[PDB]
RNA sequence: GUUUAUUAAAAACACAGCACUGUGCAAACACGAAAGUGGACGUAUACGGUGUGACGCCUGCCCGGUGCCGGAAGGUUAAUU
RNA sequence: CUUGAGUCUCGUAGAGGGGGGUAGAAUUCCAGGUGUAGCGGUGAAAUGCGUAGAGAUCUGGAGGAAUACCGGUGGCGAAGGCGGCCCCCUGGACGAAGACUGACGCUCAGGUGCGAAAGCGUGGGGAGCAAACAGGAUUAGAUACCCUGGUAGUCCACGCCGUAAACGAUGUCGACUUGGAGGUUGUGCCCUUGAGGCGUGGCUUCCGGAGCUAACGCGUUAAGUCGACCGCCUGGGGAGUAC
């Protein structure tokens, strides 16, 4: 497989979801055969600029590792969902864990 | 052209032209869900609207609306059907149903397709536009929420939301300009039909365009009676229209319910 | 270098305009000029830091 | 380009933010582009810096 | 008969022109200059000392209200960009904050040809 | 270019022995897979010329191999051609 | 291919192609005092009207006149009070 | 047989290519608010736009093209050429311990393929720019330069055309032959205590010695000393024209 990192903004006002959306997003990785060495909650915070609108949004990094295929999967899931104002995934880079 | 597959071109034999004809869809002949079909241009009495004739028809088949909802349909079969260039498709329900939709592009073997609120977005069935995105590419649409009229010539027709519109209405025909529409209305949301089913030329009159319609072309032909203006030596000078009806644009469609649409611009 | 989480040493490679700092006064390798612009664009879309100013 | 300061008076701060952009990213533009002028004079005022 | 208080002043500082308009906070024009208007035209404009007679005659027409203090917004380079915010800084306003919104693009549009003699 | 998983793994089918990566058996049939493997992504984006460039490189490198078993070993050729399926 | 059945078969009508224009569907348009019907069980890659008449290379200047399209601030102006 | 050439391993840098996404700045346009007699343009001017309310300003929306800064005497590519960020498919170059094949190589008429821009066909698209064309100005005249507009086109797909001062005006491959300063990228090593210091490969700038050259100049990336193969020249005009 190769190693992956997405993090993805949820609408500020859309928090609450921002927990559930982990399990899912998790689930499927390790149902995947995939791998997850690493995850952070930066919650909300000012923007540089109002993307999207408004001021603020919710943070999510991850980091993964599950096969291609099953994350392409995710852009989709993704794009149809208000509530994540942007996403934006790089590529593998090999394993990165802690810090941040 | 600039897809797949290419669309055939007949070579210079006994004066011939582009033609028309799919990939396939294996068989040759329909199913049983049709009627029997009128005949003529003539209105209980009176030709109205002239031209039209022509033998070869039958054929109705049908389905539009999608009133069923949540039951996964099977695409069994694209099929050819008459007068309407938009192919047509098959499709099976889990419960051995079978309508018959629109062809949208991507379709054949099988695939998804679902109806009802809260469905797979992709080309499946119809949805509430409530129930839908930006919709770049909704399709057949309804002026009403129960129906399924509008742009049902599918073939390459296209329609355009614009993300999210409030108020409970939206849409973008083609050349329709903007048209605000009851938002409780649904769309096919797949939006296809193929274009280059429409992009090769009949060819010669004749057995291809008699095989249809009559001589759709009157000219001034004069003798000033059958038409608002004829004799002369041999040119035409004046005006040109059939009964007054003004061939310089004018436009109509005046007051009365509707034209409650937008935008709409000259060029 | 390579990212654009490490936010907090690149508002040192920028001004009060955002504008990625050249690498005339900075000498930065090279190389490494290379990687400190690239993560400053992929880092402004997470509005992680400005693109502009007057907006 | 973002000015501001207590006291007031017409001190200046603002030829500051004129070393990044300015009366000359503007005028670069002004007028017509370049293309092939541009990778050419500005490869031959590259020889200029030498001395 | 409003008494905006205070409100930001656009200068449009261009080549063949400049005016200054000092506009509410929100935004909306309150009183408008113009080195067009002010006495001499043709092209003898232009030039920063006369760009200054021009917005300083706003004081004239914007003061109805009360302006007591006022940021600026100068656009475009031209004679014009320091003129005005001095003549300003006479006329008897205040000042909040300084700034530049010249539109400043990515390479969008392509300029045009335009001279060659 | 070509997985480790693959590229390792052929060599230890056409090699008269062990690691041989360099015999021509290997090196050869080697081109194939990575030849035929390309063809399917040629088949798509087409206008994609400087990748092919490197195609046809790998192609005509292929049978300058191919003349030298048949001039080193004329079973070798005919024992292998068949083994991958060329000529075509 | 069509035409003056019964003095004209043609260079005329048609033609495929091209262009302009109109029509958002209870479509425009047509038959009809109306109901209703055709257009179409079609829905802008669709339907109508006008002109040109494969194809090739093309299709220049004029918006003063008339017509049409947009504006509609101001002038003139019906019934009505 | 192994040093040429090639394979394998593991790394490195890259605007190499094809596809699909996506972001921010600006322009134009549509709508609405504020506000009022100018705006725009030039050497001046005028055409043009303005009291039917422009310009300015602010809010919302639509759309297309190109990606400031980083950007460089930089990098990648056979050439043409290739700049936002992200993903997918893919080519080549280079270094190092090495392991492997064993001359499998160099060049190449004909042949096949790739080719800036302009142009062509079908169908899309069209913000800015702009052949044509139309006004205004300049002038002796001005079928121009300048100004106000503006169509094809420029953009996309797919097919065609094959040209350019397609230029290093310098064919490809290999071996030799004083030096100096610099750039970019790999690797070994050094109290690795450091920005760092010493080597050893790739690509690349500038100066320059011998020599070469008609001179200018080229000068280890040669136009120096040699070897292999190919293309080409034989006075100017007529003519890259006629047939
Ligand atoms: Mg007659
Ligand atoms: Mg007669
Ligand atoms: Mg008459
Ligand atoms: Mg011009
Ligand atoms: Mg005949
Ligand atoms: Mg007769
Ligand atoms: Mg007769
Ligand atoms: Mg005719
Ligand atoms: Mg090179
Ligand atoms: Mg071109
Ligand atoms: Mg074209
Ligand atoms: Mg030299």
């Amino acid at each position: 497989m190769r190693h992956y990192e997405i993090v993805f903004m949820v609408h500020p006002d859309q928090s609450e979801q921002v927990p559930g959306m982990i399990e899912r997003y998790t689930a499927a990785i390790t149902g995947a055969e995939g791998k997850i060495h690493r995850l952070e909650d930066w919650g909300r915070r000012q923007l540089a600029y109002p993307i999207n609108k408004l001021h603020k949004a919710h943070y999510v990094l991850m980091n993964v590792e599950a096969p291609q295929e099953v994350i392409d999967e995710l852009e989709t899931t993704f794009r149809f969902n208000d509530a994540v104002i942007r996403s934006m995934v790089m590529r593998t880079k090999h394993a990165v864990t802690e810090a941040s | 052209v600039k897809c797949k597959p290419t669309s055939p071109g007949r070579r210079h034999v006994v004066k011939v032209v582009n033609p028309e004809l799919h990939k396939g869809k294996p068989f040759a002949p329909l199913l049983e869900k049709n009627s029997k079909s009128g005949g003529r241009n003539n209105n209980g009495r009176i030709t109205t609207r002239h031209i039209g004739g022509g033998h070869k028809q039958a054929y109705r088949i049908v389905d539009f609306k999608r009133n069923k909802d949540g039951i996964p349909a099977v695409v069994e079969r694209l099929e050819y059907d008459p007068n309407r260039s938009a192919n047509i498709a098959l499709v099976l329900y889990k419960d051995g149903e079978r309508r018959y939709i629109l062809a949208p592009k991507g379709l054949k073997a099988g695939d998804q397709i679902q109806s009802g609120v809260d469905a797979a977005i992709k080309p499946g069935n119809t949805l509430p536009m409530r129930n839908i995105p930006v919709g770049s590419t909704v399709h057949n649409v309804e002026m009403k929420p129960g129906k399924g009229g509008q742009l049902a010539r599918s073939a390459g027709t296209y329609v355009q939301i614009v993300a999210r519109d409030g108020a409970y209405v939206t849409l973008r025909l083609r050349s329709g300009e903007m048209r605000k529409v009851e938002a409780d209305c649904r769309a096919t949301l797949g939006e296809v039909g193929n274009a280059e089913h429409m992009l090769r030329v009949l060819g010669k009159a004749g057995a291809a365009r008699w095989r249809g319609v009559r001589p759709t072309v009157r000219g001034t032909a004069m003798n000033p009676v059958d038409h608002p203006h004829g004799g002369g030596e041999g040119r035409n000078f004046g005006k040109h229209p059939v009964t007054p009806w003004g061939v310089q644009t004018k436009g109509k469609k005046t007051r009365s319910n509707k034209r409650t649409d937008k935008f709409i611009v000259r060029r | 270098e390579i990212d654009y989480k490490d936010i907090a040493t690149l508002k040192n490679y920028i001004t009060e305009s955002g504008k990625i700092v050249p690498s005339r006064i900075t000498g930065t390798r090279a190389k490494y000029q290379r990687q400190l612009a690239r993560a400053i664009k992929r880092a402004r879309y997470l509005s992680l830091l400005p693109y502009t100013d007057r907006h | 380009i973002k000015v501001r300061e207590n006291e007031p008076f017409d001190v200046a701060l603002r030829r500051f933010k004129r070393s990044c952009e300015k009366a000359g990213v503007l005028a670069e533009v002004r007028r017509r582009e370049f293309y092939e002028k541009p990778t050419t004079e500005r490869k031959r005022a590259k020889a200029s810096a030498v001395k | 008969r409003k008494q905006v208080s205070d409100g930001v002043a656009h200068i449009h500082a261009s080549f063949n022109n400049t005016i200054v308009t000092i506009t509410d906070r929100q935004g909306n024009a309150l009183g408008w200059a113009t080195a067009g208007g002010s006495g001499f035209r043709g092209s003898r404009k232009s030039t920063p000392f006369a760009a200054q007679v021009a917005a300083e005659r706003c004081a004239d027409a914007v003061k109805e209200y009360g302006i007591k203090n006022l940021e600026v917004m100068v656009k475009g380079p031209g004679p014009g960009r320091e003129s005005t915010i001095r003549a300003l800084n006479a006329a008897g306003f205040r000042i909040t904050n300084i700034t530049d919104v010249t539109p400043i693009p990515h390479n969008g549009c392509r300029p045009p040809k335009k001279r060659r003699v | 270019s070509l997985s480790t998983e693959a590229t390792a793994k052929i060599v230890s089918e056409f090699g008269r022995d062990a690691n041989d990566t360099g015999s021509t058996e290997v090196q050869v049939a080697l081109l194939t897979a990575q030849i035929n493997h390309l063809q399917g992504h040629f088949a798509e984006h087409k206008k994609d010329h400087h990748s092919r460039r490197g195609l046809l490189r790998m192609v005509s490198q292929r049978r300058k191999l191919l003349d030298y078993l048949k001039r080193k070993d004329v079973a070798r050729y005919t024992r292998l051609i068949e083994r991958l399926g060329l000529r075509r």
